[PDB]
């Protein structure tokens, strides 16, 4: 007679019967992944809309439960996550525009063109064609000219298409009486019936914005830096008076600037840190790769990989006729069951995401015990900062010497060091910038203190100011290049990377310390220690059960958002950064210089 | 059958070869309470009443007497004090398919406590509020019975492990049928200790010239002294006299 009975009758209920439902899914969307067939299209359409419309039959029922005298915790952050509406509050003749859009969003980028106009010879796919032309090629006009190949051949026609997605999904949060579309994802960090552990909404935007004025004194340096050695290479054909074109920062979202460290080496005398010349000697293949690493993760502590994953999974590219599609991605399937889908190759990149997509498995069968509603990471930041602190410790000399990649004899001054740490500065600082304001525009445009002719002249100023790049070409109102990445346009939220790189330093520092080590936590290492493996688990198989404010009290102690753990990683770098800069101009205004 | 209409059925008058399952090299789950293996074999009880149901793996040990848990209470009880053994194996090369095992069902809630050792075959719905439910599933109804789903590809800790449990319990009806015992070749013109079926002694054995009719199973001659013993593993009769003995 207790509504604490009820519930986890209901929660039993629908444990058993989602995951039958939930198998079926996965299956389904593993076949697709691994063979691609005529029928399989077909397959998943039909699994995909009983399952669908399984959800819109479990938040009907959940709805007549009241809110306001569940006391339990347990329950109440899974009833909060299974009343999610969604698309059932839009009407039948809004609702099949969902459908629609969405499938159109990829068979739209899945189409490749670098074919020329008024020339139209030929032209080859993404992978081969597209890759090649910004790694390896130098020259200026030919890549101008393929920045405005997709820019003013795709974008032109989503111009009506993004501003009817933006005009009703904004009104969903009325009709489920919350503020804005913003705010809506912010119910994922939105924590309530805990004393003294409750986390407002707005709290969380003024805190982000308040710990950023910690991070621009380090990307000022980083610029000015930069901008050193690469104007030697073009003399005449870079003015060093202004800033730098966009098209120039190593990938095609420019999220990581890995790619810039070939053309601009420091010192490129001495050999970089390779061992793609180390396995071929000693025959290295794919199962011995993948050997050495399962007995790292049982040396730290954690569990090893059950005996339905070896001999069921596939690891290679297998045959010739088999086409499909093998990006890196983490599989869930439930009830035990574990697959990792890529395609291996020798490389640099491959060996790292090898080591990166497994973590996202070892923190899956963690919260195994936990119910299904339960079973998942505590935030969305947390799936993804979990499976990046052993990349940090992989990429480390001392564990590359303990498998035996690496010279039995190499040593580890400065300067093989800085090489390394710079690596990792492109990868972690220069993203940090790049989050925090792109995510800040869409907040406040679904928010709505925005007209709609001053998108582009606050978009384009702030990152004059706060990236510092100087316009190529002036842009009018009818270009819509915001809209062309895969995560704005796919409704997914990007908050998530921003606090990655807040949790996964704020963990490093606190392992570091029960190992003991003394040094600095580039060269901290985490093998070798039982007594860490075991204190790690314990929070590991807890899971969403607990709050994520909880979290943070389980490693560090402190229940705000600490920047102090993050310039003591970079004190080596920092005390370096700052001799080169001495007379160079960091820190730059606003410049119509060049353009005026 | 399935694990809410586990059978019952008694085994009486044959011999319970538990040395088979020693040697199996199959069974990871092959644990006592209450009793040695070792002495179950000479020596057992009656009410030889076998349990068959399929535990999966991540609750095998909920099914345990003085143990609670999910199966535990509202499937099959264990009561205290059960003097059995619970053997257990893995059973995914036969007991799987594709797609999910829908064969097997259970009962996931019921609104009073269960007596051990009964069983209940309704299709009676979950009342959990006061609301009754009129045969339309509602927000009280939560019909318990549910298909489990067993896959090749399912972990460890999801895979479903066949297990058998051979309960004994001492009632008041005699005469239970246990397991063997070992026999040893017969010996011939030696002061040899014997225990037979029922009886025993010391004594050398030598050839008999009498004859037995063929449903007596030993036989004496004098003031109750055994002379005559007729060993079933032969069908062949033997003399018994005491070996040499006086005074010096
Ligand atoms: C809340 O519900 C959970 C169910 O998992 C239970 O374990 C816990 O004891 C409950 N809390 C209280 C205070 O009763
Ligand atoms: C979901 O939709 C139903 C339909 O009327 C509505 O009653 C309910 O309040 C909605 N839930 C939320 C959280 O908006
Ligand atoms: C690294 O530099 C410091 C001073 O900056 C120096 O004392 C030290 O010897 C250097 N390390 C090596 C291996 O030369
Ligand atoms: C049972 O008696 C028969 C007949 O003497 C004999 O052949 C058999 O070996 C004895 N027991 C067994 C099965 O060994």
């Amino acid at each position: 007679s207790t509504i604490e009975e009820q519930a986890k009758t209901f929660l039993d209920k629908f444990n058993h019967e989602a995951e039958d439902l939930f198998y079926q899914s996965s299956l389904a969307s593993w076949n697709y992944n691994t063979n691609i067939t005529e029928e399989n299209v077909q397959n998943m359409n039909n699994a995909g809309d009983k399952w669908s419309a399984f959800l819109k039959e479990q938040s009907t029922l959940a709805q007549m439960y009241p809110l306001q005298e569940i006391q339990n915790l347990t329950v109440k952050l899974q009833l909060q996550a299974l009343q999610q509406n969604g698309s059932s509050v839009l009407s039948e003749d809004k609702s099949k525009r969902l459908n629609t859009i969405l499938n159109t969003m990829s068979t739209i980028y899945s189409t490749g063109k670098v074919c020329n106009p008024d020339n139209p010879q030929e032209c080859l796919l993404l992978e081969p064609g597209l890759n090649e032309i910004m790694a390896n090629s130098l020259d200026y006009n030919e890549r101008l000219w393929a920045w405005e190949s997709w820019r003013s051949e795709v974008g032109k026609q989503l111009r009506p298409l993004y501003e009817e997605y933006v005009v009703l999904k904004n009104e969903m949060a009325r009709a489920n009486h919350y503020e804005d579309y913003g705010d809506y994802w912010r119910g994922d960090y939105e924590v309530n019936g805990v004393d003294g552990y409750d986390y407002s909404r707005g709290q969380l935007i003024e805190d982000v914005e308040h710990t950023f004025e910690e991070i621009k004194p380090l990307y000022e340096h980083l610029h000015a830096y930069v901008r050193a050695k690469l104007m030697n290479a073009y003399p005449s054909y870079i003015s060093p008076i202004g800033c730098l074109p966009a098209h120039l920062l190593g990938d095609m979202w420019g999220r990581f600037w890995t790619n810039l460290y070939s053309l601009t080496v420091p010192f490129g005398q001495k050999p970089n840190i390779d061992v793609t010349d180390a396995m071929v000697d000693q025959a290295w293949d794919a199962q011995r790769i993948f050997k050495e690493a399962e007995k790292f993760f049982v040396s730290v502590g954690l569990p090893n990989m059950t005996q339905g994953f070896w001999e069921n999974s596939m690891l290679t590219d297998p045959g010739n006729v088999q086409k499909a599609v093998c990006h890196p991605t983490a599989w869930d399937l439930g009830k035990g069951d574990f697959r990792i889908l890529m395609c291996t190759k020798v490389t640099m990149d491959d060996f790292l995401t090898a080591h990166h997509e497994m973590g996202h498995i070892q923190y899956d069968m963690a919260y195994a015990a936990q119910p299904f509603l339960l079973r998942n990471g505590a935030n969305e930041g947390f799936h993804e900062a979990v499976g990046e602190i052993m990349s940090l410790s992989a990429a480390t000399p001392k564990h590359l010497k303990s498998i035996g990649l690496l010279s039995p004899d190499f040593q580890e001054d400065n300067e093989t060091e800085i090489n390394f740490l710079l690596k990792q500065a492109l990868t972690i600082v220069g993203t940090l910038p790049f989050t925090y304001m792109l995510e800040k525009w869409r907040w406040m445009v679904f928010k709505g203190e925005i007209p709609k002719d001053q998108w582009m002249k606050k978009w384009w100023e702030m990152k004059r100011e706060i990236v510092g790049v100087v316009e190529p070409v002036p842009h009018d109102e009818t270009y819509c290049d915001p809209a062309s990445l895969f995560h704005v346009s796919n409704d997914y939220s990007f908050i998530r990377y921003y606090t990655r790189t807040l949790y996964q330093f704020q963990f490093q520092e606190a392992l570091c310390q029960a190992a003991k080590h003394e040094g600095p936590l580039h060269k901290c290492d985490i093998s070798n220690s039982t007594e860490a493996g075991q204190k790690l688990f314990n929070m590991l198989r807890l899971g969403k059960s607990e709050p994520w404010t909880l979290a943070l009290e389980n490693v560090v102690g402190a229940k705000n958002m600490n920047v102090r753990p993050l310039l003591n990683y970079f004190e080596p770098l920092f005390t370096w950064l700052k001799d080169q800069n001495k007379n160079s101009f960091v820190g730059w205004s606003t410049d119509w210089s060049p353009y005026a | 059958a399935s694990v809410y209409a586990w059978n019952r059925k008694r085994i009486s008058n044959c011999v319970a070869d538990y040395s088979v399952l020693y040697n199996s090299a199959s069974f990871s789950t092959f644990k006592c309470y209450g009793v040695s293996p070792t002495k179950l074999n000479d020596l057992c009880f009656t009410n030889v009443y076998a349990d068959s149901f399929v535990i999966r793996g991540d609750e095998v040990r909920q099914i345990a007497p003085g143990q609670t848990g999910k199966i535990a209470d509202y499937n099959y009880k264990l009561p205290d004090d059960f003097t059995g053994c619970v053997i257990a194996w893995n059973s995914n090369n036969l007991d799987s398919k594709v797609g999910g095992n829908y064969n097997y069902l259970y009962r996931l809630f019921r609104k009073s406590n269960l007596k051990p050792f009964e069983r209940d075959i309704s299709t009676e719905i979950y009342q959990a509020g006061s609301t009754p439910c009129n045969g339309v599933e509602g927000f009280n109804c939560y019909f318990p019975l549910q298909s489990y789903g067993f896959q090749p590809t399912n972990g460890v800790g999801y895979q479903p492990y066949r297990v058998v449990v051979l309960s004994f319990e001492l009632l008041h009806a005699p005469a239970t049928v246990c397991g063997p015992k070992k026999s040893t070749n017969l010996v011939k013109n030696k002061c040899v200790n014997f225990n037979f079926n029922g009886l025993t002694g010391t004594g050398v054995l030598t050839e008999s010239n009498k004859k037995f009719l063929p449903f007596q199973q030993f036989g004496r001659d004098i003031a109750d002294t055994t002379d005559a013993v007729r060993d079933p593993q032969t069908l062949e009769i033997l003399d018994i006299t005491p070996c040499s003995f006086g005074g010096v």
